């Protein structure tokens, strides 16, 4: 059974920058699709960014060219850096893997001033 | 030394005993002719008169017709046992090849399978039957000729029985020369054939560099070597006959010499000498063909071994005992990881398909490699190495194959079609327990009757090979017919052709739409029609599940499937 | 029959005339011995004479030594012309297989091309040489025996000279009857072999439907048909022999009759009768071989017609006269459109591909279809249908093949490696013109010494098949070496495998980096580095140029090349 | 050689919408890449939108989600439909085929 661990921050100022990490265990990490999803208190889950086996990247229409994602080969851990934060983006952020109907993490909420 | 191997042909002893009875006669006739020759030379001309030479022109033709008839009966009723032993051996051989596990048939050895069994098992009985029809006719010949020498003479026969064994060992050493030349020249042929093959396959490269000249000189060298090899083998072959001819002739000169001594005369009418010498020159063929029967028993037992290694080999491991009627449930892959034999790279790393009952999953992939080897695990063509395929709480290695295989239904676009009647190709293997009404109703149901009725004979037209056949456009349509009739609980589609046939999609997609309205179905798919209606989609990237999810909740999550979706829009 | 053949073999008249001279003696030995039989029989035992009986063993041994020696010489020096005629025909056959269009070798000819030519030639030589041996020796035998019967008798010989032709026509009719049964069994034999093959192509489905029950019975029917067909053939073959024997035996009884019917007969002593009858029962084998000769020529002439269709069939169309030293310039495609022989869909539709001199154009296609068939048009492997391929203002169909190909360097993986010395490869076909200094300089220039010095001998190490055989990447490295030596103006890379990145890819790129520093070069491509450095990039999609540009000024234009750059990132 | 003919409008008020068409003939229209490029009087050529063999259309950077493009198989012609014009969009606009190193038409300025 594949498992993952999510690490993230908390309340920060508006328009700042943050870096988020997510550890993955018991996996063929080098090929599986990995992504991040956010869930508003009133709105359902939604993806924000996604990586692929070829180090490809993609982003949603709402946030384009604003955040950056990467994967670590040795550490088997991903990094997602967010810049120019917005108060309306304060929601619950989740680490995900192997597509949407695959696996999910614990989730760490993030608050924007 | 064939003790404890008689009862393999025991039901055929009638044929062999007729062979023996009517074969020893075929040498008794040849001895009678010479024994007759004696009273036709002395008692016919020396004794002044007729009254023998009106018998013997009829006795000779009588002996000839006896010889011809015995030749026919012996050959025919030994070839009858030859044939009905080839049949049994080949049938048991084949009936062993329908259980030998799929890994073999998969291009390990199939090009010359049927030939290498029929040629081999026809050379296993040709040689042994030849040895039989040699060690009896040409062994009774010797007995008859010595009997007929002794009844006519006292001395010459004794020196001949002292002297012929020398002839035999000469035969046996010279033939040994020839065989021992044969293998070394076989090795010298190997290299030269290999080079002759080598110079061609890169013809592109010969022509591109403008290097014709070097190729001609190379073939000149190697062809001169072929000429010299053929020379050295024919030059060896042309010796094995004359040497033994001369040893035997030297024996002839000896036994001719012993007719000069004073005692030997007056026991020698002008006839008896003629018949003894006649028996001498007729004894040569048996005496030369009898001491080479090892060269035939050995050919026979060589082929016999090269197919008795084959006969008992590995088969599909049948283990477990539990049986199934209809496994209406969830096939689940669990940490399964499988490797093709003969390779190293795993084809599936840790894999976790979890198929719902009554639903469908679609294995879209960019490769074309690494997915069709799931349709060869859920039916246990191969067997996994590390993992467990739980079927309704059970493992496929614990189910009995006769039922597990009865579950699935490989509906594809390449199904092999038996060469029998259509209604027999749909209800295959159980025309006994199915009624033609079901076949007709299903062939309608699969939207298949529309182009079987147009066929001239219909439910009795052969649509197999060496028949009339059906194009790639209904091969699968008949396949859906077969699945519907058998009502399998688990489906594995292929959708082999990249696109549907012109004006034929209207039937394909519709019939399949009835075929997967129920009946949990893992559908290997690469076309945007069935994938869209899927229930949970799973992609495969070269070794492993990558991006699983239903289509509608996937396109937003870009990942692999959307990437592979765009370039196939 | 064949008056034109003699000067084809006239170089070997020495061998043939020694064959004839030392072959007629071989039958002369048998005729002399049968003649000698009388002064053994009448003058040896009727009278008291012991004088002849004491030299006769010696003359028998002498006649046999002559027989053996003549057998050897007439079987050697007629297999020394058989050898050279087959060798000459092979060399004149192969030297024609180096000219046929590449489309022949493509897959049109089975890998048994070599086996077919060698078996056709070996069997034509065998059949014709056997025909010669049979006709000459048995003609001598018949002439000798009929000389025997005249000098020893007056009437029986004429009886036989009237009666044997009846024997011969019986021979012909019976052999005809067997030969027809041969083909009549042959038809159903082929059919049932095919019906046996049919079952096990789709062995998969036989297991997957649980249909082992309706497979064994089907093979039972097939095998019973096989044994019945073998039965019919053998039952045919066992009659063709014992009928002609009965005809000849009727002749024998008739000869006995006439040998003692009247009183005008009976002038023949007890000796000469034995000579006549021995000559009879030894005359049969000539009287059968000589009358089945006609079949042997047909084996040979049949296979020789099979050859003579192939020998002068068709070659690559050589036209034009214009010659090139080196065509330094800019090859251009213009409206070119090529169709693969044996297919219908065009592979290349309207093309306007231009290759500026010095510059590099790079083809980048996802299909794997439609690329590697341009590198088979700029060198006239095939010939176009509709278009024109300018090369320095001239058309490739006007240049001479010997000259045009001198500029193209198919520097790829998989380049065929002659089984020779390494230096020979890197200087193929012109070790005459090129001194070892250029080889030793280029081997460094290609950075290729690491596959030279580490070897046993290097510049003499055997490296092709049946040699040491180096790595596939090394085979490509030899291809770059060989390109460097010739310095050909037009270059065509393939970049096939791309897997050896273990400092081997670095060496490849390092070597190539100067190989395309000049030499206007069409480079089929899949590697990001070489595409990036390109000068004009041209992407094909399944039939046709799609979008052309430079990698730096194309990504802004999303098009197709970027859409492929994404997946191949 | 292929030929291409561009049909386009002239000067219209800002904030409107228009459609442009380029007729291409003499070649394999069904598969080749087609695209439109614009060039300011001072600034060099710049791409606008592109279509491929699989209709995998794209719009480069500035009008993503604003403009659209489509081609007519039977008419052997491409349509280019425009909306939400801006004064800064006045430049020289061309229809292009077979990538950037391919072919070009006469074009027509649009204001
Ligand atoms: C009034 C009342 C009188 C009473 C009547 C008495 C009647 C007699 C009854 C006969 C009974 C039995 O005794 C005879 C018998 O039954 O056997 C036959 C014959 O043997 C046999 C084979 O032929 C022999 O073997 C070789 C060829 O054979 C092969 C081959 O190897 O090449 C094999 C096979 O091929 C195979 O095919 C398979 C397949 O086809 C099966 O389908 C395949 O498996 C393979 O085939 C292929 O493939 C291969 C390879 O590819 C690898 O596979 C190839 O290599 C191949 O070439 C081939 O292509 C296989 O190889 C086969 O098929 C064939 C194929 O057709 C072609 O390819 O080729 C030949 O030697 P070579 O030079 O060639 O090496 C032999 O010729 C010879 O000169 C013999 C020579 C031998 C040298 C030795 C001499 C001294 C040695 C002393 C030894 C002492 C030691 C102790 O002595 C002489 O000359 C000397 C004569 C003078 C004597 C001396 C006098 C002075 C002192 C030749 N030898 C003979 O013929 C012997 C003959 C001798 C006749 C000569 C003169 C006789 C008088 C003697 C005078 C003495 C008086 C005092 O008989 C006698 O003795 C007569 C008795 C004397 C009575 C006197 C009273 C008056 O054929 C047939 O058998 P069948 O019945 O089954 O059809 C048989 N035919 C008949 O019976 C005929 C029948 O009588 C009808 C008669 C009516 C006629 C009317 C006009
Ligand atoms: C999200 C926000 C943004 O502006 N992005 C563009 C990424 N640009 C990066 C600057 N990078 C310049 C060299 N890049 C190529 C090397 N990249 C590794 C080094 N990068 C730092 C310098 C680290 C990055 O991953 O991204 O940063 C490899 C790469 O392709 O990642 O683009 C790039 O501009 C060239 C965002 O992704
Ligand atoms: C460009 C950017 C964008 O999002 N567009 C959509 C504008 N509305 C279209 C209406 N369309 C409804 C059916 N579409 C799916 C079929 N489309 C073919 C027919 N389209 C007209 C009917 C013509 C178009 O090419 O696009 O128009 C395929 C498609 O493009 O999908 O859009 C859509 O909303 C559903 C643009 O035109």
């Amino acid at each position: 059974q594949m498992q993952l661990v999510e690490s993230g921050g908390g309340l920060v100022q508006a328009g700042g920058s943050l870096r988020l990490s997510c550890a993955v265990s018991g996996s063929i990490f080098s090929i599986i699709t990995l992504a991040w999803y956010r869930q508003a208190p009133g709105k359902p889950r939604e993806n924000v960014a996604t990586i692929t086996r070829g180090s490809r990247t993609s982003y949603a229409d709402s946030v384009k060219g604003r955040f950056c994602i990467s994967k670590d080969n040795a550490k088997s851990t991903v990094y997602l850096q967010m810049n120019k934060l917005k108060p309306e983006d304060t929601a619950d952020y989740y680490c995900n893997a192997e597509g949407p109907a695959g696996y999910w993490g614990q989730g760490t909420p993030v608050t924007v001033s | 030394t064939f003790r404890r191997l008689w009862p393999t042909i025991a039901p055929f002893k009638a044929g062999l005993i007729v062979a023996g009875v009517a074969l020893i006669l075929n040498a008794a006739s040849d001895t009678f002719m010479l024994s007759l020759l004696k009273p036709l030379l002395d008692d016919g001309f020396g004794k002044t008169d007729r009254s023998v030479l009106v018998w013997m022109p009829l006795v000779v033709i009588g002996l000839m017709i006896l010889r011809g008839i015995t030749s026919y009966v012996s050959s025919y009723c030994i070839s009858w046992v030859s044939g009905k032993v080839v049949m049994t051996m080949r049938r048991r051989l084949f009936g062993h090849m329908m259980g030998m596990p799929v890994s073999f048939f998969d291009k390990q050895s199939t090009g010359t399978l049927l030939s290498r069994i029929t040629y081999d098992s026809e050379q296993v009985a040709s040689s042994s039957s030849g040895a039989l029809i040699t060690v009896v006719r040409e062994g009774a010949s010797i007995i008859g000729l010595f009997i007929m020498m002794f009844y006519y003479s006292w001395q010459l026969s004794i020196i001949l029985i002292v002297l012929a064994p020398i002839v035999s060992i000469a035969i046996r050493v010279v033939s040994k020369r020839f065989r021992n030349i044969s293998k070394n020249m076989q090795n010298t042929m190997g290299q030269v054939t290999t080079s002759a093959e080598q110079m061609l396959k890169g013809h592109k490269e010969v022509l591109i560099f403008g290097g014709q000249e070097v190729e001609t000189k190379r073939f000149d060298k190697v062809s001169n070597r072929m000429r010299l090899q053929g020379m050295k083998m024919v030059s060896a072959s042309s010796i094995s006959d004359p040497i033994i001819q001369l040893i035997a002739s030297l024996a002839l000169a000896f036994v001719l010499y012993a007719a000069s001594f004073p005692s030997v005369m007056d026991s020698l009418t002008a006839g008896t000498i003629t018949v003894v010498f006649s028996s001498m020159i007729a004894l040569m063929r048996p005496l030369k063909s009898l001491t080479n029967v090892n060269a035939q028993f050995q050919r026979g037992m060589a082929a016999c071994q090269t197919l008795f290694t084959i006969l008992d080999s590995e088969q599909e491991k049948d283990e477990g005992k539990r049986v199934i009627e209809r496994a209406t449930g969830d096939v689940e892959f669990r940490n399964v990881t499988f490797t093709y034999p003969g390779r190293d790279v795993p084809a599936l790393r840790n894999i976790n398909l979890k198929i719902p009952a009554g639903k469908t999953v679609a294995l879209v992939g960019r490769s074309g490699s690494g997915k069709s080897t799931i349709a060869s695990l859920i039916t246990r063509f191969y067997d996994i190495d590390e993992g467990e395929i739980l079927m309704d709480g059970h493992d496929l290695r614990e189910y009995t194959l006769a039922s597990l295989r009865n579950q699935v239904a490989l509906v594809s676009q390449n199904v092999h079609l038996f060469n029998d009647t259509v209604a027999n190709n749909i209800a295959y293997a159980r025309t006994e327990q199915y009624s033609r009404e079901q076949i007709e109703e299903a062939a309608r149901m699969a939207y298949a009757m529309d182009f079987i009725n147009k066929m001239d004979n219909g439910l009795d037209t052969v649509i197999g090979e060496n028949g009339v056949l059906l194009s790639g456009g209904q091969r699968q349509r008949i396949a859906i017919a077969r699945a519907l009739l058998r009502d399998s609980p688990i489906l594995i589609l292929d959708e082999a052709t990249s696109a549907l046939d012109t004006e034929s999609e209207r039937a394909i997609q519709a019939a399949l739409d009835e075929l997967q309205k129920n009946r949990t179905s893992l559908v290997i798919a690469h076309r945007l029609s069935t994938i869209e209606k899927a229930d949970e989609i799973v992609v495969v990237e070269d070794g492993v599940i990558v991006e699983r999810g239903t289509h509608n909740d996937l396109l937003e999550h870009r990942g692999v499937y959307a990437q592979l979706h765009k370039m196939q829009f």
